[PDB]
């Protein structure tokens, strides 16, 4: 890709100034997701709460004890009705928020994996994918609480996943190197991409849905095409050796982001993959960090309890 | 695929949305809603 | 000529 | 201080309520002890996470026991009219329609007298058992006949679930036990099979490994399953997560490594062995065979354990390595060293 | 005219201001690094750490430099006012109770989270501990309060008028000044003293027994011996509180006790360097608790080159 259009101009570098600081948790924040209103952030730490903040004014608008201290992921839904939390108890807890009696009280347990639950989305509000331990990636009707479709392929554990933005098919990135494109409807493998060293811990879908980039642990990130299967992109770069461990674009695809284990965010240009920018503010991994989808902050937590938003 | 045009298709997307980007723009800081807010 | 500083 | 329409203050103090709590929580975060357990084969995990259990929350989940029985009754009787089964007294048909109009006007689970009655009278009907007997041709609860057969207890208007209730609503096996006035947990994690090098960094601040190992494995052979628990002690004691937290080092069922020693060598197990064949020597061997497997000896201290599934001075002895990796723990932080 | 001046000739003096000075620039920094770094899980010692730090810039940027600007060459007719004087000694004897209370609490803290560590996971948290932080400056404050209650001017030239003999003395009467600075050295030295003193043994005596009778291998004696060290930093700060806050404390007493019917002209002349002495140990302490935090831990050592480099 970057052969091709190296003929445009760079942005330079790009200055995010820590705008807010969410302190408040207590251990490391592993997920955290963006609402839809582009105000509320849920995100999830290993002390047991799960924390939906005012991202406008810093402030903790809800905060939901689990059953299971483990949590791996969250998922805030695109009506703000529920949210979703698994891990490795394997029981993927959709919460309420839009509820009579106002106190937030666990709507499902839904559960029927024998693995941990890596990384859940919504589809919409009675629709969920669950990306799990015991190598399926799964789709669940909240309601029933049965699986809708089971999908299996993956041979080596399955570590995220990540939608495209029309709610019809999604990506999920596997410890087998390679990240299978899935599909809601037909329940089975449309593309499987390959062309990593090792294992995916974290994956993200770019606003047309038509690309996606995997986080690695060989700190580099590829941005695959999907219909050409074949790698588009290599973002990597030398003195970076740590794992990849969230990737998040922007509203524009020109500004992809990555959290690296290298304990400071790295802002990369999409299309000359220097490294445009470096968001230092942790000094512990960069578990998760998320741009909201109008495109106007970024957001970033870490493994030192700290959620710093970035504009 | 044709991978040179896909890359190509997802550089004229890029270049038509890139510029009303609130991220790679930059911010006036009261169209802003993240100022510091001092109170 | 008791001291005064203490 | 403008106060701002004097909601957003609300929601200011909204947040400072969540603190409190959350604070208070963070505090009993650090009360509470932890304990991963791994064990490569099945050594005795059961008979040591028995032998450490021997020595509000539910009425939480009143609305989600309403739930699924309702649940479990619907999918009974909405599988009768798919699989063309009938009631086996017509009348059933009215409280069919009933239990629709009853969950349909509802917001969420509920229990009430009278949907109780219709429930009750629904699941004693000789074609909904039917159907119920049917069930694999369907989806269904398996919870469905434990709720509605205890369904008069469940409709008490001051019903409070019991754990059992709880636990009808395979990986990570909590245990709270407590010792000694002082609250633990213990993570029977061994259960659950992925992969091992993802999920481990999430135990990363644990206060001590509890690495159990069987003794009688020396010679069962798939490759001999003690130097795959060598390798896996190997994988867990040299670890960049677990640098700073200590490995207890449990040996179980030594009686049949008794007998099974008094019948057959060592030397089958390691061929560079060479000393006498009792069981104190062997003993010695295999638990300094196991603690050279420290890299890091200067941080963690791997502590060591013989017991048969009998001696509950095992139980205490955690609480003296927990105490053993508590008090060096904290002279690695409290200004000292 | 200039009666009560005394005759301290200048080597001395400056010998005396030099080792001042290079203890405050050397203090100064260390206290301002180890609290900047400070401000750079159970971390419920930092925040007696970095109290005791404070207090030590506090009693070294407050006390020190209008100590040799209005103590040793500016005698009797002093230039900073009333209550500049009162709140001058406020100031430096809330720094000393806090120092001492510092000593204290950082002491109990590692008593509860070594010889009784259930206790500490129980009992300490991080909210307490800020708590206790504030509770010990406040009672610093409420106990510095009665030095704000005897503390004043008086003119003691031939007649009582002169603007060139009035001093800044304690001008409440010999039994009442007997007493407010007999139990501040009783509890703000005596108490301290024993309590760390006390606990300290007892933590070096569990950390020996742990490490001799071992209740295992060593570890081939490495982290057992830099255990050791550790023993040397407890053993090291309680002897440096005690050989520092000591003559300080008996100087204030020897003032309180002598009502001028043992003073000589040269036992005059012996406290006036006693007091240079004294003053110069308790800037030593304020130099050496983050020196003594600083240099033992070779940890501490390269991160606060890397600081300062």
């Amino acid at each position: 890709l970057s052969q091709i259009t190296n003929n445009i101009d760079p942005v330079g570098r790009i200055q995010m100034r820590t705008r807010r600081t969410l302190r408040g948790h207590l251990a490391k924040i592993y997920a955290m997701h963006w609402g839809t209103d582009s105000r509320l952030l849920v995100s999830a730490s290993q002390d047991g709460k799960l924390i939906i903040w005012d991202s406008y004014t810093t402030n903790k608008v809800h905060a939901i004890p689990l059953r299971s201290s483990w949590v791996m992921t969250c998922a805030y839904a695109p009506s703000g009705n529920y949210v979703a939390c698994g891990g490795l108890d394997n029981i993927c807890s959709i919460y309420n928020l839009k509820t009579r009696e106002g106190n937030v009280r666990v709507s499902r347990e839904l559960a029927g994996h024998t693995g941990y639950l890596s990384c859940c989305r919504f589809l919409d509000d009675n629709q969920i994918v669950t990306s799990s331990g015991d190598t399926t990636c799964a789709l669940w009707d909240i309601e029933t609480g049965q699986q809708t479709t089971t999908f299996t392929g993956h041979t080596g554990d399955v570590m995220s996943l990540s939608l495209a933005p029309d709610t019809r098919l999604f990506v999920s990135g596997a410890c087998d190197a390679s990240a299978k494109l899935w599909d809601v409807r037909e329940g089975m493998c449309r593309q499987t991409f390959t062309g990593h060293e090792s294992d995916i811990n974290a994956i993200c879908f770019f606003p047309n849905g038509n690309a996606f980039a995997t986080g690695s642990d060989d700190a580099t990130c590829r941005l695959f095409d999907l219909r050409a299967d074949q790698e588009l992109m290599t973002y990597s770069h030398d003195n970076i050796i740590c794992g990849i461990t969230s990737v998040s674009f922007s509203k524009s695809g020109r500004l992809l982001l990555a959290g690296y284990d290298d304990f400071n965010c790295n802002v990369w240009d999409a299309l000359k993959a220097d490294r445009a920018g470096v968001l230092a503010g942790h000094d512990n991994r960069v578990s998760c960090l998320g741009v909201t989808d109008d495109g106007m902050a970024v957001a970033t937590g870490s493994w030192d309890s700290f959620l710093k938003i970035w504009n | 695929m044709l991978v040179s045009k896909c890359c190509e298709e997802v550089r004229d997307y890029v270049e038509e949305r890139s510029g009303e980007d609130p991220l790679v723009k930059g911010i006036p800081e009261d169209k802003n809603p993240f100022k510091e807010l001092k109170g | 000529r008791r001291p005064y500083i203490l | 201080g403008c106060t701002l329409s004097a909601e957003d203050k609300a929601a200011v103090e909204r947040s400072k309520m969540i603190d409190r709590n959350l604070r208070e929580d963070g505090e009993k975060a650090a009360r509470e002890v932890k304990l991963l357990l791994l064990g490569a084969g099945e050594s005795g995990k059961s008979t040591i996470v028995k032998q450490m259990k021997i020595i509000e929350e539910c009425k939480q989940y009143k609305a989600v026991v309403y739930s699924n029985t309702i649940q479990s009754i619907i999918a009974i009787i909405r599988a009768m009219g798919r699989l063309k089964i009938d009631f086996g007294d017509s009348a059933r048909a009215d409280d069919a329609r009933q239990l629709f109009v009853l969950a349909g006007a509802a917001e969420e689970g509920f229990m009430t007298a009278e949907l109780a009655g219709v429930i009750k009278r629904l699941w004693k009907d000789s074609g909904v058992q039917a159907c119920f007997n049917r069930s694999r041709e369907y989806q269904l609860n398996d919870s469905a006949a434990y709720y509605l057969n205890d369904l008069d207890r469940i409709a008490q208007p001051n019903y409070i679930p019991t754990q059992q209730d709880v636990l009808r609503t395979t990986g990570i096996v909590e245990t709270h036990f407590t010792f000694k006035d002082l609250h633990f947990k213990m993570f029977d994690v061994g259960g659950q099979r992925s992969e091992r090098k993802k999920w481990i960094h999430c135990f990363e601040g644990v206060t001590a490994i509890i690495f159990c190992v069987a003794l009688s494995d020396y010679d069962l052979v798939l490759m001999n399953r003690m130097h795959e628990s060598m390798k896996l002690f190997d994988s867990i004691c040299n670890n960049k997560w677990f640098t700073d937290t200590s490995i207890i080092l449990f040996l179980n069922k030594k009686d049949l490594f008794e007998e099974k020693i008094k019948k057959s060598p060592l030397t089958i197990c390691y061929p560079e062995y060479a000393g006498s064949n009792t069981y104190e020597e062997a003993a010695a061997y295999i638990q300094c065979q196991f603690e050279d497997l420290n890299k890091r000896k200067d941080t963690k201290e791997i502590y060591t354990h013989f017991t048969c599934a009998t001696d509950t001075k095992n139980v205490q002895f955690v609480f003296d390595a927990v105490t053993d990796v508590i008090i060096k723990n904290n002279l690695k932080d409290c200004g000292l060293f | 005219n200039s009666d009560l001046d005394v005759n301290t000739d200048i080597y001395s003096k400056v010998l005396v201001t030099a080792i001042y000075l290079a203890l405050f620039v050397v203090g100064t920094v260390g206290n301002s690094v180890t609290l900047f770094t400070l401000a750079r899980l159970q971390s419920t010692v930092d925040y007696y750490l970095g109290s005791l730090a404070l207090s030590d810039l506090l009693i070294l940027l407050l006390a020190m430099p209008v100590e040799l600007y209005n103590f040793i060459w500016v005698h009797h007719p002093w230039a900073f006012g009333d209550a500049g004087c009162r709140g001058y000694y406020f100031l430096r004897d809330a720094c000393t109770y806090a120092t001492a209370l510092n000593v204290v609490s950082l002491s109990v803290e590692r008593y509860l989270a070594i010889c009784h560590p259930f206790k500490a996971k129980t009992l300490m948290s991080r909210s307490r501990t800020k708590k206790f932080i504030s509770a010990i400056w406040l009672a610093s404050a409420l106990l510095a309060i009665p030095m704000l209650f005897t503390m004043g001017l008086q003119n003691l030239s031939g007649d009582g008028t002169h603007p060139g003999g009035l001093v800044c003395t304690p001008i409440v009467d010999t039994a009442t000044l007997k007493v407010v600075i007999q139990v501040n050295t009783f509890m703000s030295f005596l108490f301290p003293m024993l309590v760390a003193s006390i606990l300290n043994t007892v933590i070096a005596n569990k950390l020996t027994v742990m490490v001799h009778q071992a209740a295992n291998m060593t570890i081939e004696p490495g982290r057992v011996q830099a255990l050791r060290r550790g023993v040397l930093v407890l053993r090291a700060v309680v002897i440096a509180f005690v050989v520092c806050w000591l003559p300080y404390h008996v100087r204030r007493l020897m003032f309180c006790y002598i009502s001028d019917e043992q003073w000589t002209t040269f036992l005059f002349d012996f406290y006036h360097y006693f007091y240079m002495l004294t003053n110069a140990l308790v800037y030593v302490s304020a130099a050496i608790n983050p020196i003594l935090y600083n240099l033992v831990s070779a940890n501490f050592r390269q991160v606060f080159l890397s600081t300062l480099a």
